[PDB]
């Protein structure tokens, strides 16, 4: 991965890194909710 | 009651004459809402303050509590459901609110209706109710409890 990032400016890369760590926090939340409530898989009932 | 001038009538039995009845003397008078502002009572300063500030209403339109912020008091329901007269503060207003939209619905359908007005109820919770929304984050803004860090909690 590092090698891809070396395409960017510390400007860009660091902007991305903030996005990522926000996602991880959502993910973390979800995963724990799922484990407990058995909803790691959620079937979609209708198209968008 | 809040004085002897209005007390006197019933104390005599004169009130009852106004209704085409003999005099019906009361053996005494009882004071509740009145005494709340006694300096030796524990009512917080601004509390007994805002209390005074209630424009009373006559025996005429007390029935109006049930519907409007009549005077400074309004009627609102307990958790037991029982009716209560309170100073219609911003809180006691948003409390009447949920009485009519949330606590009005049967248990089941409630939780659903909460999720729909969530961020609304959460604002009015944060802004003007006795108990705030526990959802703050480090920065200061409100979030979901499920979104706070351990520290933050």
């Amino acid at each position: 991965p590092k090698y891809l990032f070396a395409t960017l400016d510390k400007a860009q890369y660091e902007a991305y890194c903030v996005k990522v760590q926000a996602r991880q926090k959502k993910a973390y939340r979800f995963f724990h909710n799922g484990l407990i409530n058995n909803k790691l898989f959620v079937a979609k009932d209708k198209a968008p | 009651f809040g004085g002897s001038e209005d007390t006197y009538p019933y104390l005599t039995g004169s009130w009852s004459t106004k209704f085409g009845y003999p005099p019906m003397p009361f053996d005494g008078c009882m004071f509740g809402s009145r005494m709340m502002t006694a300096k030796e009572a524990h009512t917080s300063k601004q509390a007994k303050q805002a209390i005074v500030d209630a424009p009373g209403v006559d025996d005429d339109q007390w029935e109006n509590t049930y519907k409007r912020p009549t005077g400074g008091v309004i009627t609102v329901l307990s958790e037991m459901g029982e009716p209560i007269h309170k100073l219609a503060t911003r809180g006691v207003l948003f409390w009447k609110e949920l009485d009519d939209k949330i606590f009005s619905l049967d248990r089941s359908k409630r939780v659903a209706e909460l999720k729909k007005r969530r961020d609304y109820i959460i604002k009015k919770l944060n802004d003007d109710f006795q108990k705030v929304w526990f959802g703050r984050n480090s920065a200061g803004e409100p979030v979901d409890l499920e979104d706070m860090t351990y520290a933050e909690v």
